[PDB]
């Protein structure tokens, strides 16, 4: 077995900085070191072959070096299109054991998200279902707290949170908080409130709606 | 706790000079009219101390270390200094000490205190009806796991705000050795405006606090006065000086009060007094210490760039053996550089097990055995401990503690021809398992059934040495990889190919530290003109002193010159007239160390006068010094 | 040479898996065809490969529960993975590693996600997400498209047959005890909704279910 | 201590320290139960 160990699983790199992706493997592999470039939603592609020559179609901003078991993938001119996952691999022998992966993060100024809680439609209440979705878009950083306030009571069961990756256009994040409840529970409460706690404001964004309309 | 002050102005901590501060009683021994030498942590004279105050723009509470020992000296006029925080990491995870004072009782508690952001104490409502009563308690948040508590006697301390000059002088000693905190104190009224007083006072210990904990960082609390973030302070001064393990000479009078202290690591005048144990210096040259030039670095000269290991006949060979009749080759008595074998850019398989290749440089092995065999692409991964297949159970099995390497290369243009390569063979059937480091070269026909085979094929009688298949219509990875496996172990034989530190290092005309085959030492490698014998390696003086050696793999003629060493003689007159000295080092030069050349060394401190006067203090070679106009 | 992955995305446990890595553009002359799976959680593992000579070898984690056949007539090869477990749920890929003009290259394909579970096939039910009548007015109105009760993964959810791509934020799916849940959001101006036609298109190739739910402001105040 | 600490079925309640990088200092208690790395391979959390 070949153990491929990287430095960290999640890192941060701003625009213009130089990031040294190091993959300190326990076993020596020689000079057969290749790196992946996996966009979110696509397949990984070849970046650097034989640790000295760039691939056809890759610009000259991607360099690679290393000595011994201490390799260094120097990524110069980190733009928004270079935000992808990197995996140190080897074409020496089978099985092709891959690393954990390192995801970058572009730092920018903190902003307030757009919180919009929508009421459930009338077509869902006919079948006997109810789901209140609290949309959160364009927030920073990834760590956030989304809690529910139903008549002054916090609900934990029935909360479905799914975060997205970092966008390659504005370096923001997106998520969705779906409150799964029953039909009889929807007729026993009136106020549904989800909040978004941010580090730039002591008071979170309070968005609610009335069922009387 | 959370609310911090916003009146903090960043000012640079400039340097301040101290005259005679940092004198206290070393132990519980009372002495009178004697002169005893002690060894403890004291404050060095004319050292570098801090510069901080407590004013209504400069409000600074820095973080200072404690591993070297600190000294405290503060001049107060309104009792601004309240207490200190003795902690390790300034957090609620370790055990800390908090000693404060609310002007009623000396609060000494050993608990697990919660370190706040900026503790401060002050008096409220200075407009009318002050009465000097404090109510704010913002020193700590909580206190748990208390193991010791000390409550002093109740008293009344005057905390009035005086204007003009200072009236109090409170100094403290903050040191901790072997889990025994020693606290000293001394209070006396002085007269001071701005600078540091050049006085002398001995500090007496108050109590003993055997805390037994480790203290690394500390702070200093300050009092606040303003007629909850825009509060100001009064006017005070405090200085922190780092302690060093120096030696003092406490001069006791007939009553026992310390009147003089001399630090032996300040001036060459102090070296005469700390040697003869007498402050009254008489007439004559007195030897005090010995000067010695410290070496710069350690240089080992064992290997060179020649006499390499024969790796050309192993890696660049034409034909090899099979996996059952492989040849074992021993490589020793050479030097193998592992950096030129890694950047060769011609090896398609370079693996190593057990230890890292960057860690075997500072690690010595004694046995190197190269095991070369030719296998396919589906059999390279089976060279591993605890595996199965057609190699680990039939042909070659690795031991458990195998810390070797796997070296192979591409054979696309070496063992690939059109038609089929039937050169190498491999065993297919075997009854039992294998053993580590076992070779099987037998050509016995495998008997799969009960009837004998008699050396020929038949019913359940197959040929065990199966032929390999190498065709150009096969895959790319199925080419025969010339796998060479290195073996490493530890036995009673000494190491041969390890390397001491590096290849070579050459620094001449300096006092460096060498390392030879049978002797060590410190000296200067200078030029020479003799013609030594080519088979010699060392050389001695009359009474067995190494002075001339030869490199074992480089024809060079160099000698070993010792560095500048010798005694230290202080030339000084009596203390009844002046205190000027003359620095004289023995057996030195005026290059490596108002400069006058003498026969005994380099005399720095005395001027050259052509007028010949009477001899007063002898120096050497007919030269004398005299303190005249 | 173009690559294309195909096969069923629902494999029952303790059964025979089937896939088809289509090779179009160039026949199998020189090179291998590997198999790389992607576990959820950014963890990768190798499965096996096959050549054009007749020698098959796989990962040491799978002793004899994997067999790969070949077919040089239709330029396709199948993947038979017997006795699958719950940990074998991954996105399967096929690639090739062969040098060209004394330079190394690496070609890849699209890939498909196979879900190995004991759950039953459930058709999706798309419900609209309309904002309230007493909401705060804004120049940019956010809409939604909720898909709950579908199996297995994945599904293809677009906006106005792919013509509406600006402001589309694709959300990943979660896993409850029985089914999956998909969500989506879009950003349209105030002059677009409800003046224009906004309808998210949800397509499920595993169950042949295509539900087009028009975003209507129901119910009113 | 067999009739004071041992019980039926075996005693598996307390723990001790087995591995360390360097030797301990005299007169110092080691209550650090944090997970520390061996060489240049970080773990940062759960065991393994």
């Amino acid at each position: 077995d070949i153990v491929m160990t990287q430095s960290h699983k999640f890192m941060s790199t701003s625009v213009g900085h130089r990031v040294s992706i190091t993959c300190k493997a326990s076993q020596d592999v020689g000079n057969d070191v290749a790196w992946y470039q996996q966009k979110p939603g696509q397949s990984p592609k070849l970046l650097i072959y034989w640790a000295s020559t760039r691939h056809t179609g890759v610009p000259d901003r991607f360099t690679g070096s290393g000595s011994g078991t201490d390799f260094t993938l120097t990524i110069s001119n980190v733009q928004s299109e270079d935000l992808a996952d990197y995996f140190c691999q080897q074409y020496n022998r089978y099985p092709y054991t891959f690393g954990g992966g390192t995801k970058l993060e572009i730092k920018r100024a903190d902003a307030a998200p757009t919180v919009s809680i929508f009421p459930p439609s009338s077509e869902q209440l006919t079948s006997g279902g109810a789901s209140v979705v609290c949309f959160l878009n364009n927030f920073y950083p990834k760590d956030i707290n989304v809690k529910w306030k139903i008549d002054g009571s916090e609900r934990q069961n029935g909360v479905l949170n799914s975060w997205t990756d970092q966008d390659s256009k504005d370096s923001t994040y997106s998520m969705s908080s779906t409150l799964t409840l029953t039909k009889d529970e929807y007729e026993r409460h009136n106020s549904y409130t989800c909040e978004a706690t941010h580090k730039t404001s002591t008071s979170p964004i309070v968005k609610s709606f009335n069922r009387n309309e | 706790q959370c609310v911090n002050l916003t009146t903090r102005t960043q000012l640079p901590p400039a340097y301040t000079n101290s005259f005679t501060r940092g004198v206290y009683y070393p132990d519980k021994v009372f002495r009178s009219s004697v002169l005893h030498s002690t060894q403890d942590l004291f404050l060095p004279f004319f050292s570098n101390v801090t510069w901080f105050h407590a004013i209504h723009k400069r409000f600074d509470n820095p973080v200072l270390p404690f591993n070297d020992g600190v000294y405290f000296a503060s001049t107060e006029k309104s009792n601004i200094i309240r207490g200190w925080i003795f902690g390790t990491t300034l957090d609620s995870k370790t055990q800390s000490l908090l000693i404060v004072n609310n002007a009623t009782n000396v609060v000494i508690k050993v608990c697990e205190f919660q370190f706040c952001n900026d503790p401060f104490l002050g008096v409220y409502y200075h407009k009318n009806n002050k009465s000097w009563m404090e109510s704010e308690f913002r020193v700590y948040s909580s206190a748990n796991n208390c193991t010791f508590e000390y409550v002093s006697q109740p008293f009344l301390m005057d905390l009035e705000g005086k204007q003009g000059n200072f009236k109090n002088l409170r100094e403290f000693v903050f040191k901790n050795i072997d889990g025994y905190f020693k606290i000293y104190s001394k209070h006396t009224p002085i007269n001071l405006v701005r600078d540091l007083p050049q006085g002398f006072s001995a500090l007496e210990p108050l109590v003993d606090l055997p805390i037994g904990i480790n203290i690394t960082r500390f702070q200093t609390l300050l009092a606040l006065h303003r007629s909850s973030s825009g509060w100001t302070a009064g006017a005070a001064a405090y200085y922190v000086g780092y302690l060093q393990p120096r030696t003092f000479l406490l001069k006791y009078n007939e009553n026992g009060t310390i009147t003089d202290a001399v630090d032996c690591a300040l001036d060459p005048l102090s070296e005469t007094k700390c040697t003869l144990k007498s402050f009254t210096v008489e007439k004559g040259i007195y030897q005090t210490s010995n000067f010695r030039v410290q070496p710069t670095e350690s240089i080992v000269r064992f290997p060179n760039i020649t006499n390499l290991c024969p790796f050309g006949e192993v890696f660049n060979a034409t034909r090899f053996a099979s996996v059952y009749a492989w040849n074992r080759k021993r490589i020793s008595n050479c030097v193998a550089d592992y950096s030129v074998l890694y950047n060769s850019a011609s090896f398609s398989t370079f693996k190593c097990y057990g230890v890292s290749p960057t860690k075997l440089n500072d690690l010595c092995f004694t046995n190197v055995y190269a095991d070369s065999f030719v296998i396919r692409g589906d059999e390279v991964r089976q060279i591993a401990p605890g595996q199965t297949g057609k190699i680990a159970d039939y042909n070659y099995k690795l031991p458990d503690d195998f810390t070797g390497c796997v070296i192979a290369w591409n054979s696309n243009n070496l063992d690939s021809k059109v038609g089929g390569n039937y050169n190498y063979l491999y065993r297919l059937f075997r009854k039992s398992n294998l053993k580590p480091f076992e070779r099987d070269i037998s050509t016995e026909i495998y008997q799969a059934g009960s009837t004998p085979c008699n050396g020929v094929e038949g019913f359940n009688c197959y040929f065990p040495l199966q032929s390999y298949g190498f065709q150009p219509t096969n895959g790319v990875g199925y080419q025969p990889y010339r796998v060479v496996v290195l073996s490493f172990e530890l036995l009673h034989a000494p190491a041969t190919v390890c390397g001491p530190k590096k290849s070579t290092n050459l620094v001449k005309n300096k006092c460096v530290n060498f390392n030879f085959n049978g002797l060590t030492g410190t000296g200067v490698l200078t030029e020479s003109n003799k013609k030594f014998l080519p088979f010699q390696q060392f050389g001695r003086d009359i009474a067995d002193t190494t002075d001339a050696v030869r490199d074992p793999q480089t024809l060079e003629i160099l000698d070993i010159t010792p560095c500048s060493f010798g005694g230290v003689s202080v030339i000084t007159p009596g203390t009844n007239t002046s205190n000027q000295v003359a620095v004289l080092y023995q057996d030195v030069n005026c290059t490596e160390v108002n400069v006058f050349q003498t026969r005994a060394g380099c005399l720095i401190g005395a001027e050259h006068v052509n007028n010949s006067y009477e001899c007063d203090i002898p120096i050497g070679a007919g030269i004398c010094a005299s303190y005249q106009t | 040479v173009q690559l294309q992955e195909s096969g069923p995305s629902l494999v029952k446990p303790s059964q025979t898996l089937s896939l088809t890595c289509s090779v179009t553009g160039d026949s199998i002359t020189n090179g291998y065809w590997n198999w790389i799976r992607k576990f959820p959680g950014n963890k990768l593992e190798y499965m096996g490969y096959i050549s054009y000579s007749g020698s098959t070898y796989y990962s040491p984690s799978l002793k004899s529960r994997i067999s790969i056949t070949r077919d040089t007539s239709k330029n396709q090869h199948y993947l038979q993975l017997n006795s699958v477990t719950s940990e074998d749920t991954a996105t399967y890929y096929c690639a090739s590693d062969y040098h060209g003009s004394k330079y190394y290259f690496d070609y890849w394909g699209q890939g498909t996600t196979l879900t190995v579970s004991s759950a039953k096939t459930t058709p999706p039910s798309v419900y609209p997400l309309a904002p309230g009548s007493a909401a705060q007015t804004n120049s940019m109105v956010t809409l939604g498209c909720l898909v709950k009760g579908y199996f297995p993964e994945p599904v293809t959810v677009t906006w106005n047959s792919g013509s509406l791509s600006s402001g589309v934020h694709t959300f990943p799916a979660v896993l409850q005890s029985d089914l999956y849940t998909l969500s989506s959001s879009v950003t349209v101006p105030s002059s677009t909704w409800p003046s224009e036609t906004v309808t998210c298109n949800v397509a499920h190739p595993a169950s042949s279910t295509k539900v087009d739910k028009k975003i209507v402001p129901r119910d009113c105040g």
